């Protein structure tokens, strides 16, 4: 049962976020790694300043501030014990983007499971985080920040604590928390690595156009036009050049960690997808297996039906530039 | 006798106070607490001599007999003559000194059938049931008036090997009588550091050695239902080979690691090897 | 979260082993079902007779019986007490067949949630069992007895016991025991739909012939002949015919149950199953998709890629005869 080193994973979570030294701490499990980013990451935040956003806030005041709601004020009588229904906008840093990190560090304090001078920072920050409101937090909380008004350096952070909260389970205590293993499921792991390479290769294939392609069977039925009960299919990447076009589908299985018998069933779709797939430009039709192991790589190509195919591999765990060498070689050969 | 003996001290009175009153011990545990040696010794703590002669030891196995084990019809050269066993035999010298106390040595107890080999003597070797008024006439007795009685000097020791996953049910026979005592393996004692820091060992091998050994010991302890408490390894072998005066060090750890525990690690685990080799290497890297 | 009435399930793993009225029983949990049938099912045999099978036995006894060991007598010196060594043929019921009846029914008794008619008919056959042995029972155990000596009969209560043996989980009790929820798992449920119709075509489409196939990639590897790192690829069933061939893929899913998206991931496994497939009649080529569905039975036809293609489905929980003529149904229109 061999699983990744942690500290490898850390960079394939930052490129499917699309946005440094972690030698430093010790601690190999997640928790202790991510929590370092954040804890260290709310601090770059700090010394630039942190977001604040006018809240405007209508309320009863015995004076004028701002604006006065002439209704509120004559409905109420609030003139004559010298009080305004007065609209004015104070300056917090209590909006919705900062709230989630202080509400989760509640989280990240409470983890049973934790490095102590990680914990140790991590209490220091929460009493420096005063004015700004605890919260239970929620993925609607998150939904609501989808439209991104903040800096791209405040997407990084609060990604992370998507991941966290997402990834937290209470353990051996009611309050406590501890860490999911993340690790060991497959579906999250590979949805991970597919939406990994997708953004990894915007930005190191800058020669290659890179999308996701969307395909309609080539199937007519006179049942139906719609075609609704076929599955649907969409492309995990397609990497297009002009002298070649390229899809890549990838996923991570238990069995191949085992240098025996492979387990390739998600070939089955990659066939369809090249068949209903219909080039204009007619340069080349090109397809990739790739997957990740531990120990070793290895690369084959086949020529099956009409159709160039690789199976490929990565050997995680070696070392992130070397990986990082590793699949620039690999796409250039078979692009080729 | 009692110079070195690396179980605890409280266990070793706890079974003299339980030897003199049931007198029907069972030492359980796994391989390599000198479970022999424990029971050698605490033989000539009874005694409070050490004297070998009133102490004997057998090793049973599947095929062991009442024949061999009290009395058998032997040929000599022409006809069959009665020989007396250990046990009958054993008897007649606890009987010239009651005051003394005599011991009896079993070894591996749970393997043969009992019932077979003791037989009618079973009922007898009980401490109640002891005595001249007890006393009853042998299968082989061509003469009624012949009897064996159990003497109260005598006081057996039952040693029993828990390591087996093949066990699968201690044999009621045994249970009715004898008094189950489970020793652990004491690999964290003071007697056991204390013997090695004697000798030619720093105390951060020691603390390295009594630090893994222990994890390795709760790990297999921890999986109780798929493998027992028993199953988790001992001491013996750390004791013995240092009689030539060496220095105990990972040079000399590594070769008894990989020689005597790595195949007793196979053995145990027969379903993953990426297990084995995940708790090997932690023992020396 | 729905699932089949329980009692059609039992109709499908008769298929499934390959060798009658439930309406009687009011349980209407599998366990209360299948515990009726192996309960009466022993008494059928019963009523015709028991396996006996000649033990030889070879032990010591104060006599001739059947061959004396001349060996084992003078070195036991045997013969002093009257004694010899001797080997003889008692006849017993003990065999690992019958073991593992009352073995099975011991956990039969023992389960918490059952009928308490069945419970009471089942002691009383425990008890009227005596010289057989109790044991603690191993997959080996039946494995064992794979070389089926015995009747067609008694395979059949033994393939019954080997279905509680595997879906018995111990309960609220150390001692008691309680079922399996066997329904809610798709896996084990879909392999015994795949089971269920290859020996079920066998014995209505007599017309045709049924063979599941084995096929070879049409890929050629500079680097492997063998094509060990492809997957293995195993027709689930094939159908052929003089007039026609037609494989069919069939598989439980969670999602079909809802009347949407669809799921037919499975299809992509299809194709590629056509394609490396090549007849040398060249009669026809076809495919078939069917799934099980609760309420109702809806079928397409497809032309895809010169490849003929159905989606088909079952209402499950209707009737079994009905079910029976929908099959019959069903496979007649997509052959032709
Ligand atoms: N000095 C000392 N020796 C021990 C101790 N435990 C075991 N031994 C020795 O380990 C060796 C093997 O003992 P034993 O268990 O009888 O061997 P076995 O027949 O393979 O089980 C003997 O020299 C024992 O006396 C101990 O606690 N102290």
């Amino acid at each position: 049962q061999p699983v990744i080193p942690v500290r490898n994973i850390y960079y394939m979570l930052t490129y499917a976020w699309g946005y440094a030294n972690l030698e430093a701490i010790p601690g190999n499990n997640l928790l202790d790694i991510l929590g370092y980013v954040l804890n260290k990451g709310v601090l770059q935040l700090s010394r630039r300043g942190l977001e604040l956003d006018y809240n405007p806030n209508t309320e009863i005041i015995p004076g004028i501030k701002g604006r006065i709601e002439f209704a509120k004020t004559i409905r109420g009588f609030h003139l004559n014990h010298g009080k305004t229904v007065s609209t004015f906008d104070m300056l917090n840093e209590d909006t919705l983007a900062n709230r989630i990190i202080k509400s989760t560090l509640a989280i990240l304090i409470k983890h049973e499971k934790l490095n102590s001078t990680i914990r140790d920072e991590a209490r220091s920050l929460y009493r420096k985080l005063p004015g700004i409101s605890t919260l239970h937090l929620t993925p609607q909380h998150f939904s609501y920040l989808n439209g991104g008004k903040n800096t791209r350096y405040y997407k990084f952070v609060i990604s992370v604590c998507k991941f966290i909260v997402n990834n937290s389970i209470p353990g051996q205590n009611k309050g406590h928390y501890r860490f999911y293993d993340f690790e060991r499921n497959e579906k999250e792991m590979s949805l991970l690595y597919q939406k990994f390479l997708y953004e990894f290769c915007r930005r190191e294939l800058t020669s290659a156009n890179t999308t996701r392609s969307y395909l309609k069977w080539d199937a007519s039925s006179i049942s139906d036009q719609s075609l609704n009960l076929l599955p649907r299919m969409e492309t995990d990447i397609t990497i297009r050049s002009s002298e070649k076009i390229l899809i890549v589908d990838a996923k991570y299985y238990k069995s191949i960690f085992s240098r025996e018998k492979f387990h390739s069933q998600n070939l089955y779709q990659l066939m369809n997808y090249l068949w209903s797939l219909k080039p204009e430009n007619g340069e080349n039709i090109g397809g990739l297996l790739i997957y990740p192991h531990v120990d070793t790589a290895v690369k084959h190509r086949y020529k099956i039906n009409g159709f160039d195919i690789g199976l490929c591999t990565v050997n995680l765990g070696q070392e992130w530039p070397c990986i990082h060498q590793e699949l620039l070689d690999i796409f250039d050969e078979y692009l080729k | 006798a009692l110079n070195d003996l690396f179980i605890p001290e409280t266990t070793i009175e706890t079974i003299l106070k339980r030897l003199t009153i049931k007198k029907n011990i069972i030492l359980q545990g796994p391989p390599g607490v000198g479970k022999t040696f424990v029971a050698r010794r605490l033989a000539y703590l009874l005694t409070g001599e050490k004297a070998p002669q009133r102490v004997n030891m057998v090793q049973f196995h599947q095929s062991y007999s009442y024949e061999d084990f009290i009395q058998g019809y032997r040929p000599n050269g022409v006809g069959f003559r009665r020989k007396d066993g250990i046990f009958y035999n054993f008897c007649q010298q606890a009987k010239e000194q009651p005051e003394k106390k005599y011991i009896f040595i079993i070894d591996e107890i749970n393997r043969a059938n009992l019932s077979k080999v003791f037989g009618e003597v079973m009922m007898l070797m009980e401490h109640d049931k002891r005595g001249e008024n007890w006393s009853v006439p042998l299968t082989y007795s061509e003469n009624d008036e012949e009897r064996f009685y159990v003497p109260e000097n005598v006081y057996i020791i039952g040693l029993m090997n828990t390591a087996d996953r093949s066990l699968a049910v201690v044999d009621y026979a045994l249970r009715r009588r004898f008094s189950f005592i489970d020793i652990e393996p004491g690999f964290d004692t003071p007697q056991f550091r204390n013997f090695l820091l004697n000798k030619k060992a720093e105390p951060s091998f020691v603390e390295s050695l009594c630090q893994k050994m222990n994890e390795l010991n709760q790990e297999i302890s921890k999986e109780a239902t798929i493998l027992g408490k028993g199953f988790r390894i001992g001491h013996s072998y750390f004791c013995c080979g240092l009689e030539d005066g060496t220095s105990p060090d990972t040079q000399w750890l590594n070769e008894i690691v990989m020689t005597d525990i790595a195949p007793l690690l196979e053995e145990y685990f027969f379903d993953d090897p990426y297990k084995q080799q995940k708790w090997t290497n932690k023992l020396l890297g």
